[PDB]
C-alpha cells in the first residue's frame, strides 16, 4: 500500500526514474540528475504536470515527519519515518504544510511541487524517494 | 588548477589522517588494543587509495588526461578533465565504477575544464 505522493493522479506524469545500472544505456542516461558541470544517479523518481506547474504533494503511507526545511540545494524537504526502518522523502518542494513532530496521515496534503539546483526545463516538480534504513529503492518497485 | 587544487587538499586530507591516526599508534596513553584498531584503520585506508587508483586508470583508459577518485564515503566523487561533458560521458564512467564496486550508493562525475 504505498501511495503515489500526488493528489491529482492524473495529469502528473513520472519525469525521471530511479537509475538503475544493468539497464538499456540511454535510460540511464536519462536516470541521471545534473547541475553545471557535474553529474549524479537519480535516487527516487521526480513527479509533474505536463506543461509544468505547482501543484500538492501528498503524503505516501502515513507516520511522522523527521524532517521539514529549506536547503538551498534541495528546495524545500520533508521526510517521514515509517515502520520498520521504512522512511519516504520529498524535495524540491515550493513550500511545506507540516513541521517536524507532525504526525501525517496518508493523501494528506503537504506543500506544492518546486524546483532546486536539479530542475531541467522550467519546472516544477517534486523529488521522491523511499529508503529501507536509509538506503535508497526504486519507488516504481511500490507502485 | 581547480582539478589539480582538487587533488592537492584531497591528499591533504588524506596526509592528515594518516598523520592522526599514527598519533595514537605512537602515544603511551593509547592502549594496544587503541593501538591496532588505528592500525586497521590506516590499512582499510590504503585499500581505498588503492582502488580510486584503480579507477582513475581505468578512466583516463577512455580519453581524460586526468582523472581523480574519492572512493572513501558512500557517494564516491569522481572530477576528471575535461572540455566536453554529457550524459553519455557520465555513463561510461558510472558504468565502469558499477563493475568494479557494490556497496555503492550514489556516484558523482565532475568534468572539469582545463
Amino acid at each position: 500500500n504505498v501511495a503515489m505522493p500526488v493528489v491529482d493522479s492524473e495529469n502528473v506524469s513520472v519525469v525521471k526514474k530511479f537509475y538503475e545500472t544493468d539497464a538499456a544505456k540511454e535510460e540511464k542516461e536519462a536516470a541521471l540528475v545534473t547541475y553545471n558541470n557535474t553529474y549524479s544517479l537519480s535516487k527516487g523518481i521526480d513527479l509533474a504536470e505536463k506543461d509544468g506547474k505547482d501543484f500538492d504533494v501528498s503524503a505516501s503511507l502515513s507516520g511522522t515527519v523527521v524532517k521539514a526545511e529549506k536547503d538551498p540545494v534541495l528546495g524545500y524537504v520533508v521526510e517521514v519515518e515509517h515502520a520498520d526502518g521504512l522512511s519516504t522523502v520529498y524535495q524540491s518542494l515550493s513550500e511545506v504544510s507540516v513541521e517536524q513532530g507532525d504526525k501525517v496521515k496518508q493523501n494528506q496534503v503537504i506543500g506544492k511541487s518546486g524546483k532546486n539546483l536539479y530542475s531541467e526545463d522550467s519546472g516544477n516538480h517534486v523529488h521522491f524517494e523511499i529508503r529501507k534504513d536509509g538506503v535508497a529503492m526504486n519507488p516504481l518497485n511500490f507502485m | 588548477d581547480l582539478f589539480t587544487t582538487y587533488r592537492l587538499d584531497l591528499e591533504d586530507a588524506r596526509s592528515k589522517e594518516r598523520e592522526e591516526l599514527n598519533a595514537i599508534v605512537s602515544s603511551d596513553d593509547a592502549t594496544a588494543k587503541e593501538k591496532s584498531e588505528a592500525y586497521d584503520k590506516m590499512t582499510a585506508l590504503s585499500e581505498v587509495e588503492g582502488t580510486e587508483k584503480q579507477l582513475e586508470t581505468l578512466i583516463k583508459t577512455q580519453g581524460y588526461e586526468d582523472a581523480l577518485v574519492n572512493a572513501e564515503g558512500d557517494k564516491i566523487n569522481i572530477t576528471v578533465k575535461s572540455d566536453k561533458h554529457s550524459k553519455s560521458k557520465a555513463t561510461a564512467i558510472i558504468d565502469l565504477v558499477a563493475k568494479e564496486i557494490k556497496t555503492m550508493k550514489d556516484v558523482a562525475v565532475t568534468f572539469e575544464p582545463s
